[PDB]
């Protein structure tokens, strides 16, 4: 029944989001719930953001 | 009201990238006030120029790899995001690279326009391993603030759909580290008043006093709004 075929390849290049498991290799499962803004994270006393 | 205003007495400039900025005397409590309130301007808002659009030929996507080059094509982007240009008249400049020979490709391969400073010119964006082998793109630099990703650049404008031109995730922020500190004054008689030490390490374009300037400017437009409608 065949007469010819075309394969398409996309590429798709998801980033992280909220939703999305991340891990460890402890067994420490995880998801992401909200990317913080750089200037609301954490820092230590060097200055450097967590 | 006891106003009492600090003022910028040192620049200490350990680098180009790395400066420290002296800040006394303030009144208790103002140290960190201030101090956090800038670090967040200084962090978020800093306006900087980035590489948006980069169109190299023989080349119809960033995932394809291009012959005598040893980086695949999104290695190469990566290498344009870190780029420091400098506009200085328009928002948005469109540079040209053509390139040959057995070289590693550094920033001053690059056509400099009449008003376009590249702030490192030994800055490395690909390598050329056969002679035989040359490279030709045309990078688009264009200004904004904070950080553009492709993937919020790629669901909002899309007029025109040129097939051979790769968007980059604009690095537009030139502020990449700064945490302010807080060490004694040892003014006249003061004694509880201090000063207010601001660490700032950007890349190359944005000068440090000229930033902290323009972050204090940002503020200061914010407060029009809590000062003139009540």
């Amino acid at each position: 029944g065949v007469l010819k075929i075309v394969k398409v390849y996309l590429a798709v290049k998801r980033r992280i989001q909220p939703g999305d498991k991340m891990a460890g290799r402890h067994g420490n499962k995880g998801v992401i719930s909200k990317i913080n803004p750089i200037e609301d994270m954490p820092y230590d006393e060097n200055g450097t953001p967590v | 009201t006891e106003f009492l205003k600090p003022r910028l007495v040192d620049i200490e400039q350990v680098s180009s990238t790395h400066a420290k900025v002296t800040l006394e005397p303030l009144e208790r409590g103002f140290g960190h006030t201030l101090g956090n309130a800038l670090r967040r301007i200084l962090l978020s808002s800093m306006p900087g120029c980035a590489v948006t659009e980069v169109e190299i030929d023989g080349v119809l996507h960033e995932y394809s790899t291009k012959e005598g080059v040893q980086e695949d094509i999104l290695e190469i982007l990566l290498n344009l995001k870190g780029l420091a240009v400098r506009v200085q008249g328009k928002d948005e400049v469109i540079l040209t690279l053509n390139k040959s020979g057995i070289g590693p490709v550094t920033a001053a391969d690059i056509t400099h326009d009449g008003d376009v400073e590249i702030v490192k010119p030994q800055h490395v964006i690909c390598h050329l391993t056969d002679e035989n082998a040359s490279i030709s793109m045309r990078i688009k630099v264009q200004r904004g603030r904070g950080y553009v990703p492709a993937s919020t650049r790629i669901h909002s404008e899309e007029d025109e759909r040129p097939i051979g031109r790769l968007l980059v995730d604009a690095c537009y922020s030139p502020v990449e580290r700064i945490a302010y500190n807080v060490e004694a004054a040892r003014v006249e008689q003061r004694t509880d008043l201090d000063k207010l030490v601001i660490e700032m390490e950007t890349n190359g374009t944005i000068d440090p006093e000229e930033a902290i300037r323009r972050a204090a400017t940002i503020l200061a437009e914010q407060l029009e709004a809590f000062v003139d409608l009540r």
